[PDB]
């Protein structure tokens, strides 16, 4: 791709998020992702290959039904309401539709059989805006939208995210699949204190999004998609072996690491409000996210599998890639516990 | 046949190559040293001087103390008629009890 | 007598199409 | 704490920029000289803990627990390097790097004054474990093994969070200090049963509880020599301490809902010394000796009586020195042997007699010889046992009859009998072994002199 | 210094063992104030502990 | 000279160690001024001066 | 939770009342954690790119200290802000409704009977 | 960098230094074809910086100091040992043919550099298009097995799809005889125990399937061993040529911007050399993996990025 072209396309994908995050106008609402959609089919399509094509037009079948339940909601509101402000919604038909149409949006199961054949079908940075980007305009409809989401059918769309991201990563060997499978878990986790706490919301999606894109950065600076490929990193770099280590143990949730501060807060939230059974329930099912994590690591760091005899000529030359934030992102991941009464700056 | 692998590698005398080996390091100053540091601040430091600190605790936890002080007073109530131990640890007049 | 590190066969059982 | 803390932070550059030489020595000598200020935690009152600050505090409690934490890293060290002499530079500071970073986790575990900088210090033990563990074992097994220490513990304390939180939201605080004066009794109810539970698996998956043991004998056993000596003698102790601590919240219904988890420890401690007579993996029988120890602790947190709390502390810290002893001369036969079957290498006392002496201590202790502090803690546990049921007693002496059983078994099998003919590189005991058993005996032996310092809160 | 490396673990304990003592000026409220030990100050004292 | 081709990172990037501690050095001035600010603004609004 | 409060100001980061709240210390600890943030990432950053971890780029270290605790000092700022703000609404609503924050009379242990529960 | 996407956004386009002389031109040939002067007879005729044939050490070469490193750091292969023993059990065949298929690939990605950086034309010497024809000559001996086979036509299948052909194939007709003639006039010990129908499999391979396979992606040149003495004929042939054929007609400026992303970056032309495909000639346990790549980073020069090395002498690392 032209780089001018490049740069003219990403800036209106982040046009279109901002366009959804700043207008008060469900119009201006639908055209923001209407934009975002329209400029980030490119970016997944850099490669041009058969899988690229493929996972461009299962993403343009999901994300323009959800455009279009996101505007029937949108008229159903304002045939009750009579006006288009971004606000709580003016008929639960309206605001169920909105939430399917975000949960779609989102990936959250079961609408989440889209996520990781798409993430597998393009390339590890689109990968990363698919998993990173792309989140924040539905969370944040979703936020200006809580007075009017019907609790019941929020809470099974995130207990059904955690289950189904959890079971659905333990068997994958693909690393784009376990990064999409991670990604509905934890939109599960984002969604179960919505209605409770929208800041711990945007906590969990802030840390999700530093351990994320952690996680892409490696990926891409290892130049590495499947578990067998990035078990060859300790005969290359030894030093990212450490990080993809303490990255995938903060994206478990195992204190004393930052992936542990958003789901204890989300438990934080939830006992306040009076509910035992779930917090507890989502925290046991994050032990599978958990364990295919341990699997990664012990792939990776903790013991080391059989090289080639080709990586001797890879010994000789440094990583040219421009590793933009990692060392950032790597601290950021894994030591912010101690900083964790921060999130009142999301408040 | 099998891939391209190092054989395994013998297990190490210490005592060959330094009869004089306290089992710490093979370069056998290193190893010297390492057996004087681990005996003095192990055993000459924290053992020793270590017990004598234990020996010597101002009354953990006041003990003594309480014994010196049950021999007040006990010896203030031998004298006064007092029994020596009251079975009612708070004074009954100042305790409201629910009535039935 | 030194540790034990993956062989081949350990190393494929991560190198399926599903785990 | 901070006159801890810091020291043992400090600990990572000393052990980051030492020669390459050097970095045995500088870390055992200053971690000596932490263990040695570690006394100074024995300002210990008859009313009063020593609190030192709103978030760090120091009973008699944890007071011998953080001497034997502080204790136990240089004697670590010392079992640690020899093993890894033939390692890389950078992956042994990373070792050494783990052991302080657990040792850094543990001493503020001990003096957490409130409970959820307890569960967070209390998980983040898992990590370095985890990673010693699953890097520097030496069997395949090792990775099966860390997956067992990881999701026994995780399955047990992942409800405590919620327990925890859940104390937080009724009472306002988790602070033990507060909790001491603003504690209400807990009555009989399901919501009380499991909340009971919620506060309690977690510790009984660490003791290890009789039927939740099954992740140490892989955990104890698949681990170099300083996991097992980390494992066995201060990561078991956690169960109890956070018993000790959180049985405070949960009366009157400890005293209905301890009835199963007593029978099975009661009749776990029967078991499990059971399986030590039949073990042919002499580090694995050394683990269910633990979990046979563990049992009586156990017991006598449930039971919650002063001499069951005064024995079950003096068995923590006893048995912590013997187990690790124990794994250490189970170590020092296997650099020389290179298997842990126990019935490969006999008759040892004919080859190293001073080395066979250790071994009778540390099997006298291990059988709670009077007057070691073993058999201070067993019979003042055995005491508090028979006052909660005069039939207790069977199946306490019974056990003491197979803990002896077992411990000159161990002994008649390793020292005695005619040696192995086609063993021939049995080398003499080198300074550094005989060094680490004596740091191991020495201080079980002189804490008989006065172990008023190992006996808890009420004494 | 040619052995600069053996005052990381001391003074780090020292350093630590002075901001203890600075933690206890902040936790100063009930100094001479408690029931069990209030007490009328000595001459030539300011503090009862620091 | 020792390496066959010359390395990127062989010579400092001046322009780029001049521009590193010239924004680290104005960072610090302005945080140590911002941090003065608000204590003087601080001692204003609460009147202790 | 709070978005009623700072929507009537949108968008400020740190409004003009934060002004009468005291600012951080430059020797706040959580300061000083941003800052061994900032040294962590240095290190993290020689070492991807297969530098000498604590000698190379000092220029380059430094500014990272710089920008952690640059960024992180008006990150106290918000969250001190913010939990006074929190502490401030707490207060004003309190005071407001006194018909439900009743002052609630404290008994004494020689009133109040709790059942004994004996160990035995 | 040096070269990226704010240098193509600033004006450097590559079709601006892309002189009519800007030829990649590959000269092949049997072992002893002699093309080798005649390579650099072109090299000297038409201002073309020649790029002699690729060994084990040519990323010893470019790397470093530029001096070749033992053979357990580089290679872990011998060419006479391969010689001497071609069915020999240590699986030395395909290591080394792998290890050159790297370097061959590395010297492809210095060859396609060199001509979108400077516009210079390269000749090369056997290049990635012409490096099957040892493995299915080998495969033809029976010096290696079809798992081998296959493991280079993955290697390939992902490699060779990357770049673009060269412009001009020279190859050389040499029969069997004149290059075991030329062998015996060299004087190699080891060379010298190459079988006949190693080299008719060479010569079969060549023939058959490489310059059948190249004459509709690029423009052939085939010459005897006498008619390639004459260089001024060959250079005057290549004067002459009709490029028609062949993806170098449809690059604009933007293609060969990623070409040149693509060959300056070089641990990502080097990505998909070592797949973890777990073949026993070429898998090298974890234990001799640790052991040589720890040995590697203690070598002079080694250790760190090379303006970051005290050892050999460089100046100002604090302030880099
Ligand atoms: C506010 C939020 C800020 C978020 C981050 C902003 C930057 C990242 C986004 C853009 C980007 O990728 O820039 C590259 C990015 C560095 O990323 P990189 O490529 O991984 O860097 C590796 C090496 O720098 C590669 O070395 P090099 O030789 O190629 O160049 C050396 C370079 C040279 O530097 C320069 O040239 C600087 C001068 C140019 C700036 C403009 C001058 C006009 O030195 C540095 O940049 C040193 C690192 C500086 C720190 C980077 C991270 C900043 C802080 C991030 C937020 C931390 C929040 C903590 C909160 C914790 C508690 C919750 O930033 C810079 O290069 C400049 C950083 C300036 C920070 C100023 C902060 C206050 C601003 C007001
Ligand atoms: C500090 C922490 C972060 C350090 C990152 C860089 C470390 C590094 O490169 O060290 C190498 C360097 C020595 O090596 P070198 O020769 O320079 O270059 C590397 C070699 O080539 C090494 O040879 P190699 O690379 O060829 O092969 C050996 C291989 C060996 O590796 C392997 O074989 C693979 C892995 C082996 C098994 C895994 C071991 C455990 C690794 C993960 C750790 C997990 C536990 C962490 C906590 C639990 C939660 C996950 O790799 C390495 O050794 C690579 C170097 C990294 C080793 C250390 C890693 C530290 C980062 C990760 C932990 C800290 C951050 C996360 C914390 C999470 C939450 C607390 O060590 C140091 O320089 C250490 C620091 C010493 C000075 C400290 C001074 C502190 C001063 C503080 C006050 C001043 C600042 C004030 C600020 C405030 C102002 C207001
Ligand atoms: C505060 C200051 C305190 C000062 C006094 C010290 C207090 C006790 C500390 C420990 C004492 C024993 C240490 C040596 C044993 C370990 C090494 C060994 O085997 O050496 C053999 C070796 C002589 O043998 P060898 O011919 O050269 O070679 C050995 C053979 O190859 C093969 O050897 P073997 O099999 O022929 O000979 C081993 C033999 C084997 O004999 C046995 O295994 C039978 C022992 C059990 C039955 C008899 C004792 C039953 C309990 C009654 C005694 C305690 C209460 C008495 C009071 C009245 C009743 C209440 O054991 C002995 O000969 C040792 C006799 C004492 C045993 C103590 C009980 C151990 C049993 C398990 C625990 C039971 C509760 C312990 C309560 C401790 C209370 C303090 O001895 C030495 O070289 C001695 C080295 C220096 C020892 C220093 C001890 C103190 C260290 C503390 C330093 C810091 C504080 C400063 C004080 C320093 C004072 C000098
Ligand atoms: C503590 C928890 C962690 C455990 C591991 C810690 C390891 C690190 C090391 C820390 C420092 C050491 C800790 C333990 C110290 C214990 C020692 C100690 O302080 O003792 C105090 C006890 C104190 O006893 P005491 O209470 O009567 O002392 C009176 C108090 N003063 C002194 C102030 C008046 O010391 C003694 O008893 C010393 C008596 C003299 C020496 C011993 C004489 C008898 C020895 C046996 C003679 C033979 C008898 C027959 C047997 C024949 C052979 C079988
Ligand atoms: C080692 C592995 C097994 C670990 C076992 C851990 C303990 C076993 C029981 C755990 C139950 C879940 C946590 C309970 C937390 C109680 C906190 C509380 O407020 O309780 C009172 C509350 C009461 O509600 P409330 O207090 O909000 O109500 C107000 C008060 N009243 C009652 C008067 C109206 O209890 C609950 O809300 C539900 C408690 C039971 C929850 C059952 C769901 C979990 C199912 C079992 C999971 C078992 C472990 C899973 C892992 C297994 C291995 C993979
Ligand atoms: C309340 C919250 C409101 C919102 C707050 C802000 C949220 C920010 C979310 C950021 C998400 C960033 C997504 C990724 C960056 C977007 C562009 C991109 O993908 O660049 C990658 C780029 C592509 O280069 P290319 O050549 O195509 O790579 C393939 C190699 N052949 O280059 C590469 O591939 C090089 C590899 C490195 C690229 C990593 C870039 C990471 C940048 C983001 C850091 C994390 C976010 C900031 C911190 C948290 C903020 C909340
Ligand atoms: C397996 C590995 C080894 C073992 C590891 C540990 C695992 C087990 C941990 C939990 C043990 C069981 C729960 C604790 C037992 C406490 C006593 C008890 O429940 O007694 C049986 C009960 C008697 O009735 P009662 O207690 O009065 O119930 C009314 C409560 N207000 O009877 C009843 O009320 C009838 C039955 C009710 C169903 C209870 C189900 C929840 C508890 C089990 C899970
Ligand atoms: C890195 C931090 C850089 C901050 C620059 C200033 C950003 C700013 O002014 O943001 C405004 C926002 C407060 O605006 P407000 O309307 O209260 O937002 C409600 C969100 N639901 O303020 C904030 O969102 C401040 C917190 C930003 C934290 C970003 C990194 C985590
Ligand atoms: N399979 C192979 N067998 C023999 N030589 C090979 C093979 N692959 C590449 N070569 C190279 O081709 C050269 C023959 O051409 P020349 O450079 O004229 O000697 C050898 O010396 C090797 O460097």
């Amino acid at each position: 791709m032209n780089p001018i072209i490049l740069i003219i396309i990403l800036m209106t994908v982040m046009l279109g998020t901002i366009i959804v995050m700043i207008s008060t106008h469900w119009l201006l609402i639908w055209i923001g992702f209407e934009m975002n959609m329209l400029a980030i089919i490119p970016i997944m399509m850099k490669k041009h290959n058969p899988r690229a094509t493929e996972a461009s037009t299962k993403y343009f079948l999901t994300q323009s039904t959800a455009s279009m339940l996101l505007m029937m909601a949108i008229i159903i509101n304002l045939m009750f309401s009579g006006q288009w402000t971004v606000m709580k919604l003016f008929n639960p038909m309206a605001s169920m539709l909105m939430t399917m149409a975000l949960a779609m949006k989102l990936g959250m199961a079961p609408f989440h059989f889209w996520v990781p054949e798409v993430t597998q079908g393009i390339p590890l940075s689109s990968g990363l805006i698919l998993l990173t980007w792309q989140k924040l305009a539905p969370m944040s409809v979703l936020y200006q939208i809580l007075p009017s989401i019907n609790l019941d059918l929020i809470l099974t769309l995130s207990i059904l995210s955690i289950t189904i991201g959890g079971w659905g990563g333990l068997n994958q060997t693909q690393l784009r699949k376990i990064m999409a499978y991670s990604s509905i878990a934890h939109m599960g986790w984002m969604t179960a204190v919505l209605l409770y706490n929208p800041t711990m919301t945007l906590l969990n999606l802030i840390i999700y999004i530093i351990m994320t894109s952690t996680m892409f950065t490696l990926f891409m600076a290892n130049s590495t998609t499947t578990t067998l490929s990035l078990s060859h990193t300790w005969n290359k770099a030894p030093i990212m072996t450490i990080l993809v280590l303490i990255t995938l143990l903060s994206m478990g949730g195992l204190p004393p690491l930052s992936g542990f501060m958003p789901k204890w807060m989300i438990i934080q939230e939830m006992t306040k409000n009076d509910s035992i059974i779930l917090p507890t329930l989502m925290a046991i099912t994050a032990l599978l996210n958990l364990y295919f994590y341990m699997r990664l690591t012990y792939s990776t760091a903790l013991t080391m599998f059989p090289s080639t005899n080709n990586m001797k000529m890879k010994w000789q030359f440094p990583t040219t890639k421009r590793m933009t934030l990692l060392p950032t992102m790597t601290v950021l991941s894994t030591m912010l516990l101690p900083l964790t009464p921060i999130l009142s700056i999301l408040e | 046949l099998r891939w391209q692998e190092d054989p395994e590698p013998e297990d190490e005398n210490l005592y060959e190559k330094n009869p004089d080996s306290h089992g710490y390091d093979k370069d056998p100053a290193v190893d010297v040293w390492n057996m004087r540091v681990v005996f003095f601040f192990g055993f000459s430091i924290v053992l020793v001087l270590g017990s004598t600190f234990v020996a010597y605790l101002p009354d953990y936890r006041m003990q003594e103390w309480a014994r010196r002080e049950a021999e007040r007073l006990v010896k203030y109530r031998e004298a006064h008629g007092l029994p020596l131990m009251e079975s009612n640890c708070f004074d009954p007049s100042k305790i409201q009890l629910p009535e039935d | 007598a030194r540790q034990w590190q993956p062989d081949v066969e350990w190393a494929e059982q991560y190198g399926g199409a599903v785990m | 704490m901070l006159k801890y803390i810091i020291p043992t932070m400090m600990l990572m550059p000393l052990t980051w920029l030492s020669k390459n030489s050097m970095i045995w020595i500088n870390t055992t000598l200053h971690s000596l000289l932490i263990s040695l200020t570690s006394l100074l935690l024995l300002n210990q009152f008859g009313d009063n803990s020593l609190n030192f600050s709103l978030t760090f505090f120091s009973d008699s409690l944890s007071t011998p627990l953080l001497i034997l934490t502080m204790w136990l890293l240089p004697l670590m060290l010392m079992a640690s390097q020899h093993h890894l002499s033939k390692e890389n530079l950078a992956r042994k500071k990373l070792f050494i790097s783990m052991l302080i970073l657990l040792q850094l986790f543990l001493i503020m575990t001990f003096t957490a004054t409130e409970l959820i900088f307890f569960y967070i210090m209390f998980e983040a033990t898992l990590v370095p474990t985890l990673i010693i563990i699953t890097r520097w074992g030496n069997q395949t097994e090792r990775l099966n093994a860390g997956l067992y220490f990881l999701f026994y513990t995780l399955a047990g304390s992942l409800p405590l969070l919620v327990a925890l939180i859940y104390i937080q939201n009724t009472m306002g605080s988790l602070n033990f200090l507060i909790l001491q004066y603003w504690v209400q009794p807990m009555p009989n109810s399901w919501s009380n049963t499991f909340m009971w539970l919620a506060c309690m698996m977690a510790f009984m998956v660490k003791m290890p509880l009789y039927g939740l043991h099954l992740w140490l004998p892989k955990a104890h056993v698949e681990a170099p020599i300083a996991g097992s000596m980390v494992l066995a003698a201060i990561l078991l102790k956690l169960g109890g301490y956070g018993m000790m601590r959180i049985t405070l919240l949960l009366n009157p219904i400890t005293d209905f809902m301890a009835y199963p988890f007593i029978m099975l420890s009661l009749w776990g401690m029967i078991m499990t010394s059971s399986i030590c007579l039949r073990q042919t993996d002499l580090k694995s029988l050394i683990a269910y000796s633990s979990v046979s120890h563990m049992a009586l602790v156990i017991v006598a947190i449930l039971i919650q009586t002063p001499w069951s709390y005064m024995g079950a502390t003096a068995l923590m810290i006893a048995h912590g020195l013997t187990s690790s002893m124990l794994f250490c001369l189970a170590n020092s036969n296997y650099e020389r042997v290179h298997s842990r079957t126990m019935i490969l290498a006999r008759g040892l006392q004919t080859l190293l007699p001073l080395m066979a002496a250790w071994w009778l201590l540390a099997s006298l202790t291990n059988l709670a010889l009077p007057p070691s502090i073993n058999l201070i803690g067993e019979l003042f546990v055995v005491m508090s046992t028979f006052s909660w049921s005069n039939i207790t007693i069977i199946l306490m002496g019974l056990n003491m009859v197979i803990t002896a059983l077992y411990s000159l078994y161990m002994l008649i099998t390793t020292q005695r009998g005619k040696h192995t003919h086609h063993i021939n590189n049995i080398l003499p005991s080198f300074t550094r072994e005989n060094a680490l058993m004596s740091l191991h005996m020495l201080p079980l032996l002189l804490l008989s002199l006065n172990p008023k310092i190992i006996l808890g809160p009420l004494y | 210094r040619d052995h600069w490396i053996h005052v990381l673990v001391p003074v780090g304990f020292v350093f630590g063992y002075y901001l203890d003592r600075k933690n206890d000026e902040k936790l100063a409220a009930f100094r001479n104030k408690s029931l069990l030990y209030k007490r009328e100050l000595k001459p030539q004292e300011e503090v009862t502990w620091k | 000279k020792f390496y066959i081709q010359e390395p990127p990172h062989g010579s400092p990037n001046w322009l780029k160690v001049g521009l590193t501690l010239g924004t680290s050095a104005f960072l610090w001035i302005y945080l140590i001024k911002q941090h003065n600010e608000d204590v003087l603004e601080y001692k204003r609004r609460n009147g202790l001066e | 939770m709070m978005t009623g409060r700072q929507a009537r100001a949108p968008l400020q980061f740190l409004p003009d009342e934060a002004r009468s709240l005291p600012p951080p210390k430059l020797t706040d600890p959580r300061l000083a954690y941003i800052g061994f943030l900032g040294y962590c990432s240095g290190l993290i950053d020689n070492a991807i790119r297969r530098r000498p971890v604590l000698s190379a780029g000092l220029h380059r270290q430094f500014l990272y200290i710089t920008s952690f605790v640059f960024v992180g000092y008006y990150l106290l700022k918000r969250q001190d802000y913010m939990y006074a703000v929190r502490d401030h609404d707490m207060f004003s609503y309190i005071k407001s409704h006194p018909e439900d924050f009743p002052e609630k009379d404290k008994k004494t242990y020689r009133e109040v009977f709790e059942e004994f529960h004996p160990v035995r | 960098l040096q070269y990226g996407p704010l240098a193509y956004i600033l004006g450097e386009k590559t079709t601006k230094k892309m002189t009519e002389n800007s030829k990649l031109i590959t000269v092949d040939g049997n072992i002893c074809s002699g093309k080798s002067k005649l390579a650099k007879e072109v090299a000297e005729k038409l201002g073309l910086k020649h790029f002699p044939e690729a060994g084990i050490h040519y990323a010893d070469s470019t790397t470093g100091d530029g001096k070749p490193l033992p053979v357990r750091f580089s290679g872990n292969c011998s060419l006479e040992k391969f010689y001497d023993d071609p069915k020999s059990n240590d699986g030395n065949s395909y290591r080394l043919q792998a290890w050159l298929y790297a370097s061959r690939l590395l010297q492809y990605a210095d060859a396609l550099e060199h001509l979108l950086s400077t516009g210079q034309g390269v000749v090369l010497e056997r290049s990635i298009y012409s490096d099957f024809v040892f493995l299915e000559a080998m495969y033809r001996q029976g010096f290696i097995r079809k798992q081998c086979v296959d493991h280079y036509n993955q290697v390939k299948k992902v490699t060779v799809c990357e770049y673009l052909p060269p412009h001009v194939v020279i190859y050389v007709d040499v029969p069997v005889s004149e290059v075991q003639s030329r062998i015996q006039k060299k004087g190699n010990p080891h060379e010298m125990k190459i079988t006949s129908a190693y080299l008719q499999d060479i010569e079969n391979v060549y023939k058959g399937t490489f310059l059948p396979e190249m004459s509709e992606k690029c423009e052939v040149l085939q010459y005897s061993a006498w008619e390639a003495e004459d260089a001024e004929k060959v250079v005057e042939d290549i004067q002459y040529l009709k490029y028609d054929k062949g993806p170098w007609l449809d690059q604009d400026d933007r293609k060969l911007h990623n070409l040149r992303m693509l060959v300056q970056d070089k641990l990502e032309v080097l990505n998909y050399t070592s797949i973890p495909v777990f073949l026993p000639e070429v898998t090298i346990g974890a234990h001799q993996s640790d052991r040589v790549f720890q040995e590697f980073t203690e070598l002079p020069g080694r250790k760190y990025r090379a303006g970051y090395n005290e050892d050999v002498g460089d100046k100002w690392i604090w302030l880099k």
